């Protein structure tokens, strides 16, 4: 149910401008990641409480459950946005139960909760803005001297989680550069480590297996987890795990819990982006492009029974017991929005 | 070479990292060269090192075709017969050659073939008579044991290809494309599959070739072998060497495609020639193999001549940072499904058993 | 502070596709079940130009209409969208020698003469502009070109150019067309006494993305004879004729950029914007709430849309929403409006449709175009080339040569209503 | 082919306890055997096994139930052909088709509630282990595991 069965375009556009205005930002690629769309869409959904005219709370859930349908119709592959917005639900539903209690004291109006529900919001902002700083803790005690880490892709999450051991810890590390798209970053992460004071070594996307041999343990950082547990990665990840399952290589998840997601992986196809071949083929194989078929996935997909364990803002926990981290932050209504 | 102490100094390139012991040491250029060096062998010792795409086969001709033009134009110091002082020569011509790039397998077992028949041969003979012989012998070689055996593999290679199929390849296997024409030229209704890596995009020249015989062929990346692979049927590989447990031994991401191959159910059939098997085994992609500089890299992008830099410009003076990149990695032998040799179709594992063939009821 | 602004030219090439222009001017036809016009203004939002300005000479109203009606009309606008009217077949020039007169130009500004499809970001070159302007105020004008093949197939006699550049400061020194009537290249050596390192090239496509500096306006009014930007303004002042004044280009190496002028670019431009090529901007992006998605072999549906089990559609298809597909037939590398209904056993094949038009049973088709809302009876068939208008039809049993352009009034070409052709003329 | 009715007599005959068992369910069985053991229809270049349209159903769990498989197949019955997988076979009538329906048309254990002839005969009838199923070929040569000596022992037989 979206919200142009709710509210007019126009009306959208006065009373919720930045919605509008995120939509376009949304579709439009203008913002991107999996953060930066977090961050947004909570700042937005503030201002939309901050400036809203309601009665009932029954209404209110309507009304963002609608926005969201039309605000995850933009592109919907960015999870990171609905994650944002059930937990908002269940955070007025219980907050509404836990209000509704202390009136029926012995009584036996109803709404400007506002304020608690921005103070509410306020509080998922300030948690994010620390996944990093609550994550990056528990790498000693897996991590030691010596070890042999491999990684793909120059996500900032697993970055700042192997430097706060290389402080202390001194050990070796594999990149390998997430062709094509986590090109640039990848060799940033490498060199802003090495600077760290760890044995970094940059390698072709392809000699995966080549080292496999010898690495003792792999780290990755995710774009967005499914219902099933299963991994929405940026590019060329499903190789390092396929490299890491057949050489007995446990597989390590370092991601945020805000990329967790219940949307169920019924279709692939839908969820694998494609971007412009410009990034794998110069425009100037004039010959090539008008004769062959160029294809570039930003994403890949991993499934659950390759993981052997996930670190979180929360703590370490095996794949089986994500769910009830979900029933624990979301609420089942809220899946399909 | 201040001697072989430069060898001890090998002796102490045994040490933490992984890639300690493999030989870095190459010469690219034609600075201070020794007297007794050939002219057609300086060419190809250019071209070893400078040129890319060099197919495992064609090198091996090369040197061949080159080796005739040195024996050709060798004349022994009288006295002191051919057979006794030939191979002095030719010695001091591969170790300038490995200077320039690491033997191939498909050179090397070569090598201890004619070295073999330089000691067999009969001194009875002269000069002229015994040059002559082994010209034959060495094109008898090209005959038989690669372009023949190239002409067989391609016919019971395209023989298995279905219409309707869905073919990939990956970095241009000069035989893997030779077999490829063929199946458009007898109107076998296919398409191919065109892996590419980084760096030297070896992958594109494959592309190249094969449109330009009118090819529904598709282009992506190996960091993109989980979407595409749904689409593909077969998967052909040729191979630089075979090894005698099973293994196949190939460019740095042959693996993965066997891999993503096995978990995706499709077939995995290596196209390999006879005389590219070896007696030796590797259980890690690491203990035999050789490098490319760390360099080529660098340029991120899509071009590689072309000067776009990186932020890796100084990883030689970072300490803690390295780049490297292996050339060829192995392939354990229970992802392969088939070996296609000119002896015919064989299951990976048959290779050492063939090699005795050679040993055996000869010489 | 916070200035900026755009101009851009429609109705500048409207004769080109002028059989279905009658129809709907070529700013609102469709290319990707899309209008052209949205293609360029995304593209500028990418600049973060806030202020544009748009001319036009045909179905302003009907322009205007979209404009007032469209997402560029809200709010959420990056930018605000202004028209402009003037005279039909409006020459480049004069609508800068009109705008001078109109005092408009705060600063520096960019502009395209038509319908550009392009993912460049101008931020770069726009920062490339204003660093070498605030020293040498002479520097008017700086082109955007994508490096291609010489023989690329987006590359067309139009943008077919020769530049010649400093590659140490990247300015162009010499320009010239590519007339096949013209077998040499000529420069006045004067150019080598103060250039260094010059670079002839060719792989060139003037994308005619051109930004330029507030003196241009006033430069147009004054030598009132340029009327062409590339003809007579760039050689004006390379020959010095216009003097003391330097132009450049921003020679681009990646992401995608051109423009919509021609039969042989439309066709070619889709091909590549199915084909990925102007990521973000792609169907299955649906920009405008539209209910597209991918399939692989690039294959694009939308939602309630119909399908036949016997109907089948090859790769490098698209399929707007709530239309029909019989039975039996096959579609290809073929563009379909919404609302379209096809008839059953037919063959269509690198053709183009567009909204509410129909097929009849059993029917060949190809490498033509269709207007919107227009009927095609049973049993037909057409060839490659042709081209037809709005509101057109064609009886049963029939066929149509080559080439062969169509409307609904006898203004210049052929064609009528109902029946087939030889049928209903004048 | 229903040929293990015939199997059971012919073991019942000679003093052999025995105890017929569906097709679907042939996995509970694996817990009390010890040792599975099949004839052959034909070997392959591969090692391969091309015998009834059942036998690489119960070689996977012999694989997977961790009891070793042996197969007893004649000299006599190795062949030259080598297929891809557990279906590259030539077949002569074309297999496992699907019907097209036309919008337009009409105890536990329920006995003689089965397929007609004409929908059976659409169901292949050979089946193919791949050599790793196989632990031991018994010939007339001898015991054979390699599935690799096969093809020397093939090349052996023909020329």
């Amino acid at each position: 149910g979206p919200i142009s069965e709710f509210m007019s375009t126009i009306n959208v556009e006065h009373t919720y401008p930045a919605v509008s205005s995120l939509i376009a930002d949304l579709k439009s690629r203008k913002v991107q990641g999996p953060f930066a769309v977090a961050v947004e869409t909570a700042l937005v959904m503030r201002q939309v409480i901050s400036q809203t005219r309601w009665s009932t709370v029954d209404q209110l859930i309507d009304t963002v459950r609608a926005v969201g349908s039309t605000l995850v119709k933009a592109q919907p592959t960015e999870f990171s946005c609905g994650n944002i917005i059930r937990r908002i639900l269940r955070l007025i539903r219980e907050e509404y139960q836990e209000l509704l209690k202390t009136a029926d004291e012995n009584e036996k109006g109803g709404m400007d909760m506002r304020a608690v529900i921005i103070s509410g919001i306020q509080d998922v902002i300030d948690e994010l803005d620390k996944i990093n700083t609550d994550i990056e803790v528990q790498s000693m005690d897996h991590l030691h001297s010596n070890e042999i880490i491999l990684t793909q892709g120059c996500s900032k999450t697993v970055e700042a989680f192997l430097r706060f051991a290389a402080k202390k810890r001194k050990f070796s590390v594999i990149v390998a550069e997430g062709f094509p798209n986590n090109q640039k970053g990848s060799h940033a992460m490498a060199k802003r480590l090495a600077q760290a004071g760890i044995d970094t070594t940059v390698i072709s996307d392809a000699t995966i297996f080549a080292i496999m041999s010898r690495v003792n343990k792999v780290i990755l950082g995710t774009h967005a987890i499914l219902g099933n547990g299963g991994l929405v990665t940026y590019s060329g990840a499903q190789l390092v795990a396929q490299a890491a399952r057949h050489h007995a290589t446990p597989v390590v998840v370092c991601s945020g819990i805000y990329k967790l997601s219940p949307v169920y992986p019924y279709d692939l196809e839908s969820i694998i982006q494609l971007s412009s071949p410009d990034k794998i083929m110069s425009f100037n194989e004039g010959d090539l492009i008008s004769r062959a078929e160029i294809l570039n996935p930003y994403y890949d997909y991993i499934p659950p029974d390759l993981v052997d364990l996930f670190i979180t803002n929360l703590g370490g926990y095996p794949p089986s017991y994500l769910y009830r981290i979900m029933n624990d932050t979301y609420d089942a209504s809220d899946t399909i929005l | 070479t201040d001697a072989n102490l430069q060898e001890k100094k090998i002796f102490e390139e045994k040490q933490v990292s992984i890639f300690s012991h493999l030989d870095w040491r190459r010469r690219r250029t034609t600075e201070n060269i020794p007297k007794d060096i050939h002219p057609a062998v300086i060419r190809l010792g250019l071209k070893l090192a400078n040129y890319k795409i060099f197919g495992s086969n064609q090198r091996c001709i090369d040197l061949l075709k080159t080796f005739k033009i040195v024996i050709q134009d060798y004349q022994t110091p009288y006295g002191t017969t051919l057979s006794r002082h030939l191979t002095t020569h030719i010695n001091s011509q591969i170790a300038y050659l490995v200077s320039t790039r690491p033997l191939s397998i498909s050179m090397g077992n070569a090598i201890r073939f004619l070295k073999l028949e330089i000691s067999v041969l009969d001194i009875d003979l002269t000069d002229d008579e015994g040059k002559e012989l082994l010209l034959e012998k060495i094109d008898s070689y090209i005959r038989d044991r690669i372009i023949i055996a190239g002409q067989v593999i391609v016919q019971a290679a395209t023989e298995k290809i279905q219409d309707g199929d869905v073919i990939l390849t990956y970095l241009h296997s000069s035989t893997v494309n030779d077999v490829l024409i063929h199946a458009k030229n007898v109107g076998k209704k296919f398409r191919v599959v065109v892996v590419d890596s980084r760096p030297e995009f070896e992958g594109r020249v494959c592309l190249k070739l094969l449109t330009e015989h009118g090819i529904e062929c598709t282009y992506v990346m190996i960091s993109a072998l989980s979407y595409i692979m749904q689409e593909v049927t077969k998967i052909f590989l040729g191979g630089h060497a075979m090894l005698s447990n099973g293994a196949l031994y190939s460019r740095a991401g042959t693996s993965l495609i066997s891999l993503l191959g096995h978990e995706s159910n499709v077939p995995v059939i290596a196209c390999c020639e006879s005389y590219k098997f070896t007696e030796r085994i590797q259980l890690d992609s690491l203990v035999y193999n050789e490098l490319a500089p760390g360099d080529q890299l660098v340029n991120m992008g899509v071009d590689d001549f072309e000067e776009k830099p990186g932020v890796l410009a100084n990883w030689k003076s970072v300490k803690n940072l390295k780049l490297l990149s292996l050339k060829y990695d192995v392939t354990p032998p229970r992802l392969i499904t088939v070996c296609v040799c000119e002896m015919g179709l064989l299951p990976s594992t048959s290779v050492p058993a063939i090699i005795n063939e050679f040993k055996q009821v000869y010489a | 502070k916070h200035a900026l602004q755009a101009i851009v030219l429609s109705d500048s090439y409207n004769y080109r596709f002028r059989p279905l222009t009658l129809d709907k001017p070529r700013c609102l036809l469709p290319l990707a079940n899309t209008p052209l016009i949205e293609y360029t203004f995304e593209f500028l939002a990418l600049a973060g130009v806030q202020e544009v300005y748009v001319f036009c000479c045909a179905h302003a109203g009907q322009i205007r209409e979209y404009i007032e009606k469209s997402k560029w009309n809200l709010p959420s606008s990056p930018f605000s969208v202004n028209t402009i009217v003037s005279r039909e077949s409006l020459s480049v020039g004069d609508a800068l020698r009109e705008l001078d007169s109109k005092q408009l130009i705060t600063s520096d500004f960019i502009l395209v003469s038509g319908d550009v499809v392009s993912n460049v970001p101008l931020n770069e070159v726009l920062k490339e502009h204003r660093k070498r302007r605030e020293d040498d105020k002479n520097a008017i004008m700086t082109m955007v070109v994508r490096e291609a093949s010489p023989f690329h197939r987006t590359r067309a006699r139009t943008e077919s150019s020769v530049f010649v550049i400093d590659k140490k400061t990247s300015q162009c020194v010499h320009y010239q067309a590519n007339e096949r009537g013209k077998h040499y290249v000529s420069m006045d050596p004067e150019i080598f006494n103060e250039h260094e390192e010059l670079e002839v090239r060719n792989d060139l496509i003037d994308c005619q993305i051109d930004i330029c500096s507030n003196d241009v306006p006033a430069l147009f009014t004054e030598n009132f004879d340029y009327q062409d930007i590339r003809k007579d303004f760039v050689y004006g002042v390379l020959t010095s004729d216009l003097l003391g004044k330097k132009i450049h280009c921003h020679v681009a190496k990646e992401n995608y950029a051109a423009r919509v002028r021609s039969l042989q670019t439309y066709d070619a431009i889709s091909k590549d914007v199915l084909s990925r090529w102007v990521y973000p901007f792609v169907p299955d992006s649906n920009l405008l709430n539209q209910t597209f998605s991918y399939q692989r072999h690039q294959i694009y549906k939308e939602e309630d849309v119909v399908l036949a089990r016997s109907c089948i559609i090859k790769a490098r298809t698209l399929i707007g929403a709530y239309t029909k597909v019989g039975d039996a037939s096959v579609v290809a590398n073929t563009i379909i409006g919404r609302n379209c209904t096809i008839g059953s056993n037919c063959s269509i094949d690198s053709a183009f449709l567009w909204e509410d038009v129909v097929i009849g049973d059993n029917c060949r088709i190809g490498k033509a175009i269709l207007a919107n809302s227009v009927k095609i009876g049973n049993n037909c068939s057409i060839e490659d080339g042709a081209i037809v208008a709005a509101g057109v039809v064609i009886g049963d049993n029939t066929i149509i040569e080559k080439n062969k352009r169509l409307t609904t009034f006898e203004s210049h070409s052929q064609g009528t209503l109902n029946d087939p052709s030889l049928v209903g003329i004048g | 082919s229903g040929s293990g009715c015939l199997m059971t007599r012919t073991l019942k005959n000679a003093c052999i306890p025995t105890c017929m068992v569906l097709d679907s369910a042939v996995s509970f069985t694996m817990n009390r055997v010890d040792l599975v053991l099949v004839g052959a229809e034909g070997v392959v270049e591969n090692g391969g096994l091309i015998n009834q349209i059942g036998t690489f159903q119960l070689a996977v769990f012999a694989k997977h139930a961790h009891k070793p498989f042996y197969a007893v197949a004649e000299s006599h019955k190795f062949v030259r052909m080598f297929p891809l997988s557990q279906y590259d076979i030539p077949f002569s009538r074309p297999i496992l088709e699907f019907d097209d329906p036309s919008p337009e048309t009409v105890d536990a254990i329920h006995n003689e509630l089965i397929m007609n002839e004409e929908q059976i005969r659409n169901n292949p009838t050979l089946d193919v282990t791949p050599p790793e199923f196989v632990s031991g070929l018994i010939t007339d040569l001898g015991i054979i595991d390699s599935k690799s000596g096969v093809s020397e022992e093939l090349i052996k037989l023909y020329l």
